[PDB]
């Protein structure tokens, strides 16, 4: 029997700043025990200062991103050249995703940039389209190593303050681009050691007002 | 999932938790298990979250086509019927829902339809639904009556879900709570069970069981 | 006269009025210029307003990020051929991830504008377009007319008063393909084109409309104060 | 839904039906009715798959009384009950069929005689002193067949669909929290609230 | 006879142009933008005294953020309104935000020249389309059966529109208030109409950015007609 | 293209008439008179069949009256080919209806959904409309004897008694003279046959000219009986009422 | 299938098909309707060029389109049933969906849009139909009274006419119907109606049908008897 | 849905200096029947691209049909077509990789694995694999079946990184890719003696390769080998 879906491994992950947001990913793309490439871009600039990765089926995945493209052109072309607003990106790609609920994207989306207060912002769906605004979020193959790690140092999950014992808990200071990427390598180098389909190397898409900047790191190829 | 709502004197109080799982990994611990149709319309998801979150969402724009259309706000009546005469056209399809339709007209009063993916459409005074829904169930009928505040009703539904959060693994992370009176729903906070059951334990003297 | 009720009827000496009806609307149309060099494209447009009060009537209209067209008649067709346009750009660019060729964008139109002109029931497109582009043959200019008929050319002029616009640039021929690197000056000889078609009526900041593609530059449009530089 | 019960007697029609609606471990309601009046005369009752049950109902409903308004006139329960028959044999072989059963009481006032009609969703249609749907008539005919004559009263009726539900609730081991009991007669239909 | 979509030796749609002379024959609807927001007048009209007059409804709700007024044959606006309301509540689904006044009045009028032997004839009505958005503010577009559509600071239609738009031509600037909008549009609609101006036969209507889209009632209407009536005998 | 050659059937004349209808009815008044009476114990109908031959089959022969079920017959007036088109959809719809609800149409119920089939010719379809009118005799349990006419507008009308087709005018004149309420079906017969004899363009009315009909509860006991006459049977009636 | 645009523009901006449609409306019979201060009636002409007929079974003026909504009509007769069907069945379907019975605003806005449709729809004619609806909204006491015709506009009327000589008893009308103080009473509000009619019927036998709605689905038609008393009364007060 | 009936085996490449080599043995398989011996499975499309395809040899064929039409259709109404608007790899490729994610969406897939060798108008190297599902994706080397598994070990000896392309010459790849070829004789059961290797260089342009065999092969030391253990003799 054909089976029309396949697992290309790999992690993403997105972070929102109180003015920035990062959407990282691995490059490692696979199918089974075999490497199909050490360098194949998974998260993509869509335009108007958005940043997307569909993780799961590389195929379902390179579809959906191209589609949302080509939404924010339509969207252009229909709206006399007014910005898609990473609120309304998000609604566009639930029903793009629902649209196959009876024969879904096998993919996990994430979306980070700015909301229209200028704010760091990052979205994330399942398969076939519900969705959700979240400060912190890891998608793919090594989610589950990733989330936790980022509970604990992100929202400062399950930590309290010194000398109090367990009664005042730790404030929910803000963290700088500089310390976000610090927690993303990490998290990637973390992952990359115990699963199998992380490796090669880390891609980050940083998005601010300014624009999107990219930035490379190499990870382990075993 | 544990949702419940149910009708009383000072109109009808909505309460969820905030879970998603898939299979035994929590996916999610801030999830909106409550969605605002209208300012008078409240609708509860369980089941699955994009067939809820979708539906109910798709809802809100046939309401508020009917309004244009009519000069009048939609019936919680019609409005049910609505969503389940379009899950019913999807019967066999796969869809998994379990929703409460919660609002107050002129006409009807405080109003609550149960309303399901299998097509099932159910006026009632209380329910509870989700995989936790037994659990909601036992302390909300012990307490129940008509003659009770605004105040202790939404305590009551709080508890019931932080019941359902303790025992039920597919349900937790926090308590959200509405008010539907004759003047709109009323948002009232979200609760996080982690700092909720340990208020609760000391003030009520409940779960004695449990060390703390 | 007997043979102008529809399109599927030749006329005794071969003519097919309806079409020529059509061809009509365009002279009634407010003016647009079309020209370029080797490194740019300019297309330069007069709007039309209905009052004082009133806007003034778009006529330029982008199809991709290397292509796009002015447009003098019937507004509405320009519309649902400029939308023709942009999805058969975009088909180009999702299955083949090529960028339309300008000369097959042109063929595309012709043969699309020709299946109404043969047809019973149906009608002839009421609106003639100027489209420019970028691609990899360099920079191009289309003139088309809803016979069907469309021709590339270095510069050219459609609307009303178009014929003075239209002999200026056969007489610049020479200049301004020259015009290589410098786009201020390649837009400046298309605002000097447009104003041998004015009568009474002078160029204002809300009255002009100019667009422009070229080797390093999409295809953008100019309104308002950001033309009141060439006025 | 569970338990529907129907019995003619002289001059009329009982209806009975369970008020539980359970879905897996929990009774989500204990107050359900499961009927629609179709005309001022004709009651029907229902149970089968969730959702399908109301939906063929309220069908139902809708059908014979845009026949009511169009003719100003209302259908024998016979010619309701061959409509609502031919839906169902209709629906059998469609890509969804109705999973139904029904019972259509009616009183004729042509004739001047109560009617019951049973049909399953299959579309098999029976005219019955007294009928059952589902587990109801393995407890209930035994004793209907004992009990019943023709000509029995409206209150000798009730007397013996109490001793059915009482036995229903002492071997049935589904609690189908008590039933919802109306009559049909040449004055129309009501509904017996104390039961 | 002849084509529906001929073409007349001028290079005009004969049926298009018919349809404009029947908008001629309409009551008047006057629309005027300012910087605090549209307002939106018509003509009641009423053929006689026995017609409930508050039945008529030439001025309807497309969304809490765009309003519509009409003149000419008033039953064919019912399915442009129809697909305006949808248009508006289906982009607020796939995009979770208000749809543009532009983009809603050029969706109403990619229906206008769907019209062949898709419906028979081209719509007998013209609309006037007011509303507000967050990135091109209070706008009032004028939407025909031709299929085009023009912006306007303001616009007069129907039986007395080129008597009316003349007068809007001198009374109109940049920093007109509200207030003074509303006045404006019922002293033009008191000039050209037949019968005298009064709460019951003529309606009044405005979209603001905080309110969004109002109906005036007929005793908010009166206030401002006899305000009107004292201004004019000031001077 | 082919709108050239529409003659654009379903259209309104200045006026606000329907022109094939009126077209179609002008033609339908040089149709064979045909005649129905109601009466209190059933319902006769009488149809003049148009200037026949010597030659022609009588006894097998059928122009005029036509059954629809055990309960309903029809008399036609106009083009007998488009009376038998309509004549085969009534007999299945009368047929729809018995297989639906298990009892006889209604006759009311019949008439309305042909004169609505009629109806729409004359609204869409681009096509002519049948020429046919129709006088519906039927029994049903709600209303008993009851007389409808039909016509090619879709527009329909209950009777006491009668005329369709030629010389209407003067035959409803006489009708309108002699019928009485408390009438039996013997009396009806005779007044039908009468009115026949002197609205006639013919020079006498004989037993091969005619089709003949009654709906009787003249049947053993309550139910109802159609009798199609035979050739001999008009004849002895016509000689039995002294006409001839 | 049959596509052809009939009702069309002209050089002047009118729908000749219509208007053509109204024309056929002016000859159909008188209709009426007047509303009270707690009751509808509609009145309607019968001509009587139409005797030896069945009234028993002939179809009759006023249709119900639910419990608590009529509607009368005056043009093609064949015609209005496909309206009446149409209404009918909209009716149960907003009581299936909304599970609420129509408004009487609703139904005649569903009526009138069916109409409007058939003005622009290709190979179809307008209906030579103008229609009276009337009745009660659910749980509601105020009357309702409006009005539709070929074109598609609809209307509220506190009383009004149409068909044959529906000029004549508009002009009656006019000058007999209060706003301020409408008749308080089913006699005044049918008194008005009958006497209205009179204007135009010629006989007050058997060609004058009425029948009055009132709140709570409470619909019924006069006797010819009944009428006829008030034929009787109005022209005795009228000798003087 | 299907089944494959008669196979290719793997497809092998990679890119080097100046451009980009592919290869694929001749074999036609039937099952473990190794029925046709002359099957060509790369099939250069114009002077710059060379579609190298395995699986189904039916959908090869009807493949090999579409990028014929392909030619001829681009053809059509351009002046240019055998200069500025000539077909691309990247064109041939994206084409392709649309019709093979459409089929696997109607559940009826074209049984293949496919990879698109070739260089660019501004002499880029094109190297990119696409298959039945529609999954894409390029790397230095790319290769399909047994080849995934075996050659590219091999081949990423040679080219590690994007950086070690400039550093290989056309004469180290091509050595690379026949004793790639030579260890997928030794140890694919599917595989044939005969092969064709393609070369699409920047300078030197297309040079199509037919008829090569696996030649210097190590069999002598099997003399040696004897029993399965204990066995002497
Ligand atoms: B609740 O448990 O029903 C919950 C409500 C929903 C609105 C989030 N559903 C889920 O958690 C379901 C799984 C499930 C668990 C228990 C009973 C029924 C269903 N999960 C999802 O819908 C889901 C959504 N996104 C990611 C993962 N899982
Ligand atoms: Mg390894
Ligand atoms: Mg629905
Ligand atoms: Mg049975």
């Amino acid at each position: 029997q054909f089976n029309p879906y396949g697992d290309n491994g790999g992690t993403i992950l997105g972070i929102a700043g109180e003015d920035f947001a990062v959407l990282a990913g691995d490059t490692r793309n696979i199918t089974d025990y075999s490497i199909n490439s050490r360098y194949e871009p998974k998260v993509f600039d869509c335009g108007d200062n958005i940043v997307m990765s569909a993780n799961g089926f590389a195929a379902d995945g390179d579809a959906l991103v191209k589609r949302f493209k080509n939404s924010v052109k339509w969207y252009h072309f229909d709206h006399n050249d007014k910005k898609l607003s990473i609120n309304s990106a998000a609604r566009n790609i639930q029903h793009l995703l629902y649209g196959k609920r009876f024969f879904p994207y096998y993919v996990h989306t994430i979306i980070a940039g700015l909301d229209e207060d200028g704010k760091g912002a990052v979205y994330s769906f399942d398969p076939v389209g519900s969705y959700e605004r979240e400060q912190c979020r890891a998608g793919g193959a090594a989610a589950s190593l990733i989330m936790p790690f980022l509970d604990n140092q992100v929202n400062f999950k399950n930590q309290y303050e010194p000398g109090t014992n367990g009664k005042v808990k730790k404030p929910l200071k803000y963290l700088s681009v500089e310390e976000v990427i610090k927690l993303v390598r990490d998290s990637f180098t973390s992952a990359t050691e115990r699963h199998i389909q992380v490796g090669d190397g880390l891609e980050i898409l940083i998005v601010t007002k300014d624009g999107v900047r990219k930035e490379f790191y190499e990870l382990k190829r075993d | 999932t544990t949702t419940l709502a149910f009708r009383f004197q000072g109109g009808i109080i909505v309460a969820v938790d905030s879970r998603a799982t898939a299979g035994n990994w929590v996916a999610s611990q801030t999830v909106k298990k409550v969605i605002e149709i209208n300012p008078f319309l409240l609708g509860t998801t369980a089941g699955g979250a994009a067939d809820c979150q979708f539906w109910e969402t798709w809802l809100g724009s046939q309401c508020r086509l009917h309004e244009l259309r009519e000069k009048e706000r939609i019936s919680v009546a019609a409005a049910s019927k609505i969503l389940s005469n379009l899950v019913y056209q999807y019967k066999g399809a796969g869809l998994s829902m379990g929703t409460m339709i919660c609002g107050y007209t002129r006409k009807e009063g405080p109003t609550i339809y149960y309303v399901d993916s299998d097509g099932t459409r159910l006026k009632g005074d209380i329910f509870c639904v989700g995989s936790g829904q037994t659990f909601a169930y036992g302390v909300l009928d012990s307490n129940y009556k008509w003659d009770l505040s605004v105040e202790d009703a939404l305590y009551l539904g709080k508890r019931s879900i932080l019941a359902a959060a303790h025992r039920d693994a597919y349900s937790g992370g926090s308590v959200n709570l509405y008010h539907v009176t004759e003047d709109g729903w009323i948002y009232h906070g979200n609760h996080d069970v982690g700092e909720l059951f340990w208020k609760v334990k000391e003030e009520e003297g409940s779960f004695n069981n449990v060390i703390g | 006269n007997n043979y102008d009720g529809d399109t599927v009827t030749f006329s005794p000496t071969g003519r097919l009025f309806q079409v020529e009806y059509a061809l009509e609307a365009i002279k009634q149309g407010s003016v647009t210029v079309g020209l370029r060099s080797n490194t740019h494209a300019v297309l330069v447009a007069l709007k039309r307003n209905a009052d004082e009060l009133s806007s003034y009537q778009k006529k330029i209209i982008k199809c991709d990020e290397h292509m796009g067209l002015s447009l003098a008649g019937l507004a509405p067709d320009a519309r649902v051929l400029s939308n023709y346009l942009r999805q058969q750009c975009n088909y180009s660019s999702l299955v083949f991830n090529r960028k339309l060729a300008v000369e097959r964008a042109g063929h595309l139109l012709c043969d699309k504008a020709q299946k109404n002109t043969q047809s019973y029931g149906g009608r002839p497109y009421g609106v003639g377009l100027l489209i420019i582009g970028y691609d990899k043959s360099g920079a191009h200019l289309l003139e088309f007319q809803p016979s069907g008929n469309v021709t590339e050319l270095y510069g050219t002029a459609i609307g009303a008063r178009s014929q003075g616009a239209k002999t200026y640039l056969e007489r610049t021929l020479d200049t301004f393909i020259k015009i290589d690197g410098n786009p201020d000056e390649l837009i400046k000889a298309g605002v000097e084109a447009i104003s041998q078609s004015l009568r009474d009526e002078s160029l204002t900041v809300d009255n002009l409309s100019i667009a422009i593609v070229g080797k390093d530059t999409p295809f953008t449009i100019y309104d308002g104060e950001a033309v009141a530089k060439y006025i | 839904m569970d338990i529907i019960l129907g019995i003619r007697v002289q001059d009329s029609v009982i209806l009975a039906s369970s008020k539980a609606v359970t879905r897996g471990i929990s009774v989500l309601k204990d107050s359900d009715d499961k009927t629609r009046q179709l005309s001022p005369h004709t009651l029907m009752s229902f149970a089968g798959e969730a959702g399908d049950t109301v939906q063929f109902a309220e069908y139902i409903q809708a059908n014979i009384q845009l026949y009511s308004i169009r003719e100003d006139y209302e259908l024998s329960p016979q010619a309701v009950s061959s409509f609502v028959r031919q839906e169902l044999a209709k629906s059998i072989r469609s890509r969804r069929p109705y999973q139904v059963n029904v019972l259509i009481g009616g009183y004729d006032k042509k004739k001047n005689k109560p009617e019951l009609y049973q049909i399953d969703y299959l579309g098999t249609k029976v005219e019955l002193p007294y009928g059952a749907h589902g587990y109801s008539g393995f407890y209930t005919f035994s004793l209907l067949d004992h009990h019943y004559r023709p000509d029995m009263t409206t209150e000798e009726g009730l007397d013996l669909l109490k001793l059915c539900v009482q036995e229903l609730e002492k071997r049935m081991p589904m609690d189908f929290k008590g039933v919802i009991v109306k009559i049909v007669d040449k004055d129309g239909i009501r509904q017996v609230d104390d039961f | 006879d002849r084509g529906v979509s001929t073409f007349s030796p001028e290079g005009r749609l004969f049926q298009v142009e018919y349809s404009l002379e029947a908008i001629k024959l309409g009551s008047t609807a006057i629309g005027i933008a300012t910087k605090e927001g549209v307002v939106l007048g018509v003509e009641k009209r009423a053929t006689s005294p026995l017609l409930e007059s508050d039945s008529i409804e030439k001025i309807v709700e497309i969304d809490r953020h765009i309003g519509c007024a009409m003149s000419g044959l008033t039953a064919d606006a019912r399915s442009m309104i129809e697909h305006a309301r949808t248009a508006a509540v289906t982009h607020n689904l796939y995009y979770d935000e208000d749809i543009n006044v532009e983009s809603l009045t050029q969706s109403v009028c990619d229906l206008a020249l769907r019209f062949g032997e898709l419906m028979s004839r081209p719509f007998g009505v013209a609309l006037l389309i007011a509303g507000h958005d967050a990135d091109d503010g209070y706008q009032l577009f004028h939407a025909e059966p031709s299929g085009t559509f023009y912006r306007y600071n303001a616009k007069a239609i129907g039986s007395g529109s080129e008597g009316a738009q003349a007068e809007l031509l001198n009374e109109w600037h940049s920093s007109l208030t509200l207030k003074e909008a509303e006045l404006l549009v019922l002293k033009i609609l008191k000039q050209v109409m037949e019968e005298k101006l009064d709460e019951n036969n003529a309606q009044l209507s405005c979209i603001t950015k905080q309110d969004g889209f109002k109906i005036y009632d007929n005793e908010k209407t009166a206030e401002l007609i006899k305000e009107l009536k004292e201004k004019e005998a000031a001077e | 293209g082919s709108r050239r050659y529409d003659s654009r059937t379903t259209i309104f004349s200045p006026e606000g008439r329907l022109y094939q209808v009126e077209y179609a009815l002008e033609s339908i008044s040089h149709a064979g008179t045909a005649i129905g009476i109601m009466a209190s114990d059933g319902i006769v109908l009488a149809a003049e069949r148009k200037v026949t031959s010597t030659l022609l089959e009588q006894d097998t022969s059928t122009e005029k009256l036509y059954k629809l079920n055990d309960k309903i017959a029809v008399a036609v007036a106009g083009l007998t080919a488009d009376a038998e088109i309509l004549i085969n959809t009534a007999r299945i719809h009368a047929q729809n209806y018995l297989k639906t609800y298990n009892e006889d149409i209604p006759v009311e119920i019949l008439v309305r959904r042909l004169s609505d089939i009629k109806q729409g010719y004359t609204q869409h379809g681009g096509l002519r409309p049948f020429g046919v009118s129709f006088i519906y005799a039927g029994y049903d349990d709600r209303y008993g004897y009851q007389l409808y006419t039909s016509n090619p507008s879709g527009n329909y009308t209950g009777w006491k008694a009668i005329s369709v087709g030629a010389n209407t005018s003067a035959a409803q004149t006489l009708l309108q003279m002699d019928y009485k309420d408390d009438m039996k079906v013997d009396d009806a017969i005779e007044l039908a046959l009468k009115t026949l004899s002197k609205t006639t363009d013919s020079s006498a009315l004989t037993y091969d000219r005619l089709e003949f009909a009654t709906i009787r509860k003249g049947a053993n006991d309550g139910e109802v009986y159609q009798k199609i006459f035979k050739p001999q049977e008009i004849k002895d009636i016509l000689v039995k009422t002294g006409i001839t | 299938g049959y596509d052809r645009a009939l009702s069309i523009f002209s050089p002047d901006g009118h729908i000749f098909q219509v208007e053509y449609a109204l024309e056929a409306v002016k000859r159909g019979t008188c209709a009426v309707g007047v509303k009270g201060k707690n009751c509808v009636v509609l009145g309607c002409e019968r001509r009587s060029t139409l005797k030896l007929q069945d009234t028993r079974i002939t179809p009759s003026k006023v249709s119900k389109i639910d419990s608590h909504v009529v509607l009368s009509f005056s043009g093609l007769n064949a015609d209005s049933r496909i309206l009446i069907e149409k209404a009918r069945v909209e009716a149960q379907s907003h009581r299936l969906t909304l599970e609420d019975p129509v408004t009487v605003e609703y139904l005649t806005r569903y009526v009138a849009g069916v109409q409007q449709r058939y003005t622009q729809s290709g190979g179809v004619r307008p209906f030579g139909v103008s229609t009276l609806i009337a009745g009660f909204d659910p749980r509601d006491d105020e009357p309702k009274l409006y009005q539709t015709e070929p074109s598609g506009i609809y209307s509220s009327w506190s009383a009004q006419t149409i068909g044959r000589n529906s000029k004549t008893v508009r002009e009656f009308l006019e000058k007999n119907y209060d706003r301020k103080e409408p008749p308080a009473t089913v006699e005044e509000c049918v008194k008005l109606t009958v006497r209205s009619l009179l204007e135009v019927v010629q006989t007050g036998a058997k060609n004058i049908e009425i029948t009055v709605v009132k709140p709570d689905s409470d619909i019924v038609a006069l006797s010819s008897e009944e009428i006829n008393q008030y034929v009787t009364q109005i022209e005795q007060e009228k000798q003087e | 849905t299907q089944q494959p009936i008669v196979t290719g085996t793997s497809v092998i490449s990679m890119k080097y200096d100046n451009g980009v080599i592919i290869a694929a043995d001749n074999l036609g398989s039937y099952g473990s029947l190794l029925r046709f011996n002359g099957v060509e499975r790369l099939i250069p499309v114009g002077d710059n691209t060379v579609v190298g395809i395995s699986g189904d040899i039916s959908d090869m064929q009807h493949i090999e049909r579409l990028l014929k039409d392909l030619v001829t259709e681009n053809a059509y109404d351009n002046p240019l077509a055998d200069a500025e608007e000539a077909l691309e790899p990247s064109y041939i490729f994206e084409y392709l990789a649309t019709v093979m994610y459409q089929r696997r969406s109607k559940m009826n897939p074209l049984w293949n694995a496919i990879i698109v060798a070739g260089v660019q108008s501004n002499g880029d190297q094109f190297l990119r694999y696409v298959n039945l599902l529609g999954v894409t994706y390029s790397s230095p080397t790319l290769a399909t079946g047994f080849g995934a598994h075996m050659a590219n070990p091999l081949l990423r000896k040679v080219v590690d990184r994007e950086s070690d392309i400039p550093k290989t010459t056309v004469q180290v790849a091509e050595e690379a890719i026949v004793n790639a070829m030579r260890v997928l004789y030794y140890r694919d059961a599917r595989s044939s003696r005969n092969f064709s290797l393609a070369i699409i260089d920047k300078n030197t342009g297309l040079t199509f390769k037919k008829n090569l065999q696996v030649e210097n092969m190590k069999w002598d030391f099997a003399k040696d080998i004897k029993g399965y253990g204990t066995q002497k003799i």
